[PDB]
């Protein structure tokens, strides 16, 4: 059912010659951008159509077109590691009141961690 | 003999081309990264005062 609504855009978001982009990283910036590919190949191009001159930064992954290389959209850096994506947890089951006792070792951790996050102006 | 230049692309392809007037033989040196045309394989560009790159970690602070 949800696939039928996305097939209408299939005449644009699919058959277009833009989307087949080659991802790479710009090694050198001259304000001419030296960009190194994943195949151990480099080239030099300029800005794109919607590309802003201040968006491209030194040492950032920048996707380019597959046929005629041109900067199209920037991408966040450090795309290689897949390991740290699973290190972030969500909603731990242990709550704040699960630690037994009134011991002051609890008060020391909340003031050095929870306090500056909740009340940074204190 | 004549003046010419032997270039090697980053794709490991060795191409022979004659000396182009855009560059000079005294300015050219071995182990130099310059540009070439994708079709005709001729040097249209000079060296932008840097060879290779900074690779990964480089710290430049004012």
């Amino acid at each position: 059912a949800p696939s039928h609504l996305w097939d209408i855009m299939g005449d644009r978001q699919r058959l277009g010659e833009e989307h087949p982009l080659q991802v790479a990283r710009c090694t050198k910036i001259i304000k001419k951008y030296v960009i190194n590919l994943k195949q151990i190949a480099k080239f030099v191009v300029g800005l794109g159509e919607r590309v802003s001159p201040t968006d491209i930064e030194e040492g950032m992954r920048v996707g380019v077109d597959r046929s005629k290389y041109n900067i199209e959209l920037p991408l966040p850096p450090r795309i290689d590691p897949s390991v740290t994506m699973m290190t972030v947890e969500e909603k731990p089951d242990v709550t704040y009141s699960d630690v037994g006792g009134c011991k002051d070792q609890i008060e020391k951790l909340r003031e050095v961690v929870e306090l500056p996050l909740l009340s940074p102006e204190r | 003999v004549g003046k010419a230049a032997v270039v090697k692309t980053s794709s490991r392809q060795t191409v022979f081309l004659p000396m182009v007037g855009l560059v000079d033989p005294d300015k050219l040196k071995p182990n130099d990264l310059v540009g070439v045309n994708k079709d005709s394989y001729l040097i249209l560009d000079t060296l932008p005062s840097e060879f290779d790159s900074r690779v990964k970690a480089m710290e430049v602070d004012e």
